[PDB]
């Protein structure tokens, strides 16, 4: 039935940046009051930040505040901090005296842009309590850094690696704004152990950084 | 009223 | 005041959920509750209400499968969702919105899987840092938690103590169908000797816990 469009999709901002997400309804909101605004940080449940277009709640800080009348609607946040990344939803009510409705827009993601950062990267070999059920895993970690992009490659004695690798990102972090990464590179036990260096390589802009280890030294 | 319905 | 929620877990496709919150620390028909939901990766999408006068309102894409109703004796609110699908795999939420309101209140979800796979708990292995570290001072270490279905797992370190520098990955589905996910955290290699480090996974759905200590070497 109704619908409620957020605009932009998605931002990156600076801190202290002033930072405004508008919404739109395809209906008159019930009383033209009630629109709330929630934030929603990763993992975690979304949280009430405005309710009646324009009231803070208490737990909320005072850098948010609502603004709009009858279809279109407006939250500011007035000095982006880094805490502040998450997914912001406006929510409507809707409906008459014999009629009932809620929608949600479909949020927008605010990004944090902050100084370049190059990760710190570690290489772990696959634990033998693993190897012994038969399974290689091999983990690159690639913590803290900015921005998001990069392109990490597999070398197992000095040829490249297809196919046998999977990559997760974290979300950016509340308090620093970098990333973090992994990937696992995996091979059975008889791959493993036919094989002496191991690589990650990690590249970003014009450097590359590999992180190897020869299989047994220690 | 506080909501509608 | 809480809005505890219970009813979760892994269902089959073609199956029902069964869903209810129990207000705790008031009466269920003082005030309209919403149910909503949110598929992985996606956003909310609000199911239906049940205004606090009794009557059940739905969107238009839930109306043929849902019922929403409450129990004033039981002090509980309740979703039923029948005819499941994999697209009905979301965390389920119970809450008065409060759009126009300054009352509100929300359960803190649960994860519905709509999936014909068995329950499997994950093999937790250790990322264990080098004795000498070659991160200028910095080491790190962490567990890698394998194979499991179906989400979520926990990680904490250190039950709780350990929150500084603790990276939990998102999980991601193998090609075998299973999850993986890894935890890590920096430390001062300094503290390797001295600091015991613990990660605790927990895997609910499975009603199994793994607390592995992860040493040097």
């Amino acid at each position: 039935d109704i619908q409620m469009t957020q605009s932009p999709s998605s931002l990156s901002a600076s801190v202290g940046d002033r930072v405004t997400i508008t919404c739109r309804a395809s209906q008159s909101v019930w009383r033209n009051k009630n629109v709330a605004w929630y934030q929603q940080k990763p993992g975690k449940a979304p949280k009430r930040l405005i309710y009646a277009i324009a009231s803070l709640y208490s737990g909320v800080p005072s850098r948010f505040s609502g603004s709009g009348s009858g279809t279109d609607f407006t939250l500011t946040i007035s000095s982006l901090q880094p805490e502040d990344f998450a997914t912001y939803y406006c929510v409507g009510h809707y409906g008459s005296e014999n009629d009932a409705y809620y929608a949600f827009g479909q949020g927008t993601k605010v990004e944090i842009k902050r100084t370049v950062a190059a990760p710190s990267v570690f290489i772990f070999p696959p634990s033998d309590e693993q190897l012994k059920s038969g399974t290689a895993s091999v983990v690159c970690l690639l913590n803290n850094f900015y921005p998001r992009e990069a392109k990490v490659s597999w070398y197992v004695d000095n040829a490249l690696q297809s196919g046998n690798s999977q990559e997760s990102v974290t979300e950016q972090d509340s308090k620093d704004s970098t990333y973090s990464l992994s990937s696992t590179l995996t091979l059975s036990k008889a791959d493993y152990e036919k094989h002496k260096v191991y690589a990650c390589e990690v590249t970003q802009g014009t450097t590359s950084v590999t992180k190897s280890f020869n299989r047994g030294e220690c | 009223a506080g909501x509608a319905g | 005041v809480q809005l505890v929620e219970s009813g979760g877990g892994l269902v089959q496709p073609g199956g029902s959920l069964r869903l209810s919150c129990t207000a705790s620390g008031f009466s269920i028909d003082s005030y309209g509750f919403s149910w909503v939901r949110q598929a992985p990766g996606k956003g909310l999408e609000h199911i239906g209400y049940l205004t606090a006068g009794g009557r059940a309102f739905y969107a238009s894409w839930a109306k043929s499968r849902s019922t929403i109703t409450r129990n004033t004796n039981e002090n509980t609110v309740t979703l039923k969702m029948n005819s499941l699908r994999a697209e009905d795999t979301a965390v389920y939420y119970c809450a008065k919105l409060g759009s126009g309101n300054p009352v509100a209140i929300w359960g803190q979800g649960t994860l519905v899987t709509v999936s014909s796979a068995s329950t499997k708990g994950p093999s937790v292995f250790p990322l264990a840092p080098s004795s000498k570290s070659t991160s200028g001072g910095t080491a790190a270490l962490g567990c890698l938690v394998k194979d499991y279905f179906p989400e979520p797992v926990t990680v904490s370190w250190n039950s709780g103590a350990l929150t500084s520098g603790v990276h939990t990955f998102p999980a991601v589905l193998q090609s075998s169908g299973l999850y993986s996910l890894s935890s890590v955290v920096t430390v001062p290699s300094s503290s390797l000797g001295t600091q015991t480090y613990i990660c605790n996974v927990n895997h609910k759905p499975s009603n199994t816990k793994v607390d592995k200590k992860v040493e040097p070497k």
